[PDB]
């Protein structure tokens, strides 16, 4: 689907998306989000893959 | 009176805030002690029903 | 030894602080595979101690931003985890409430990191004139962008009214005494009316040969002066056709502004007190407001 929104034009002319600098901050994580984080299910199966 | 309370008191032992960290506040232990009266100006009395 | 491969990296990212890409990297270490290669970016990456670009040319890995240093008191971390945001905002700026929900600290805390960065000419903090509520941080080399601060109309916070109404009056002048020419020529219906027309530019370079203001006035600035004008009422703008000139701000068009006559005069209704009564809801035959011993005719009467 993403790839017949690109093609939607025949020929797509070079787009100047350049990726700006997004880098967002580390913020400090409150105790609790950082505990809803570790007990997400995500957290956890990003886990198990790290094996 | 003597185990609830206890209960109670320690599932919020510690209380802290955001801001400025390394800042709290522990409870360690709580008493209810016997009745009293604060009619007298700053001191206790033993005072019946 | 993986050690050493990041230690060049690091080196080459010095050597090339816009960044580095993997060629460059290769041509340096030629005899080191690409997998040792990305296994070493990953872990500086990991490491906080390199920064990914996109550019049109593929990744760029450059040095994070450390030697720029304006508050070393305490720790960089913060510092860097300030001026961070502090750039990424930029030419825009951000409030200090905004900075102090971003980096998630206390006030104090970040008031002292302003102070010290401050201090070593690395922020500079400029009134927010849209919102005079706080003061924004903004980088100081940047320029400060038009919209959030200064503008020719601001000056010190302040909208300068008297300004844009002199500026008003003088144009409308010049466009009265232009189209009274035009008429007063009386060559050719079409060269009237051409000769009535003025263009942005020529009201531009008059405004600034008569010098009413130090500020500079672009020509955009006398743009929104005309527009303006067009919305009182008195003068009338057309889109003509034309390729280049000695104007060249629109690609293939051009605004000429020419002075002319409202439409009707004054109606009816605003010549009786009637229309321009501001408690006209409240008008009754009898009660306390009755027409009989209205004020506002009275007034009118005996005037
Ligand atoms: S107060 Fe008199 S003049 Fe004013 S709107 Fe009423 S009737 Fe008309």
């Amino acid at each position: 689907e993403a790839a017949n929104e690109a093609g939607d034009s025949s020929q797509d002319e070079a787009e100047d998306d350049v990726k700006q600098i997004t880098v967002r901050f580390s913020r400090p994580e409150s105790e609790q989000a950082r505990q809803r984080r570790v007990q997400s299910y995500e957290f956890l199966q990003k886990k198990h893959a790290e094996e | 009176i003597n185990v609830e309370i206890k209960k109670i008191m320690k599932a919020n032992e510690k209380v802290t805030s955001d801001a400025d960290p390394m800042w709290y506040l522990k409870y360690l232990n709580i008493y209810v002690g016997l009745p009293d009266v604060e009619e007298s100006f700053n001191v206790t009395r033993p005072v019946s029903p | 030894d993986p050690v050493e491969i990041e230690n060049r990296i690091i080196e080459l990212c010095h050597q090339f602080p816009h960044g580095i890409t993997d060629q460059v990297i290769q041509n340096e270490m030629p005899h080191i595979e690409a997998q040792q290669r990305a296994v070493a970016i990953n872990r500086l990456l990991s490491m906080g101690q390199l920064d990914l670009l996109r550019s049109n040319t593929g990744l760029l890995y450059r040095i994070k931003d450390s030697q720029n240093a304006g508050k070393m008191k305490g720790s960089d971390n913060q510092e860097k985890l300030v001026y961070q945001i502090i750039e990424d905002a930029g030419n825009k700026g951000i409030w200090s409430r905004d900075i102090r929900y971003k980096s998630n600290l206390p006030l104090t805390e970040i008031n002292k990191i302003l102070k010290n960065l401050e201090s070593k000419k690395l922020i500079k903090a400029v009134k927010s004139v849209a919102a005079s509520k706080k003061k924004v941080y903004m980088l100081y080399n940047l320029q400060p962008d038009r919209s959030v601060t200064g503008g020719a109309w601001y000056s010190d916070q302040d909208f300068e009214s008297e300004f844009v109404e002199v500026l008003n009056q003088q144009c409308f002048k010049f466009l009265q005494s232009k189209a009274e020419t035009a008429r007063e020529s009386k060559q050719n219906p079409m060269i009237q009316r051409n000769s009535s027309f003025a263009s942005s530019h020529e009201v531009w370079k008059y405004i600034c040969e008569l010098g009413i203001s130090k500020v500079e006035l672009s020509m955009e600035d006398i743009e929104t002066i005309l527009n303006t004008l067009i919305y009182d009422g008195k003068v009338e703008m057309t889109i003509i056709a034309a390729k280049e000139g000695t104007v060249g701000s629109v690609d293939g068009h051009m605004k000429l502004y020419r002075a002319v006559n409202p439409i009707i005069p004054p109606t009816g209704l605003v010549r009786a007190p009637c229309g321009l009564c501001p408690v006209f809801d409240d008008c009754h035959e009898g009660g306390e407001i009755s027409p009989s011993n209205c004020i506002y005719m009275t007034e009118w009467l005996e005037f």
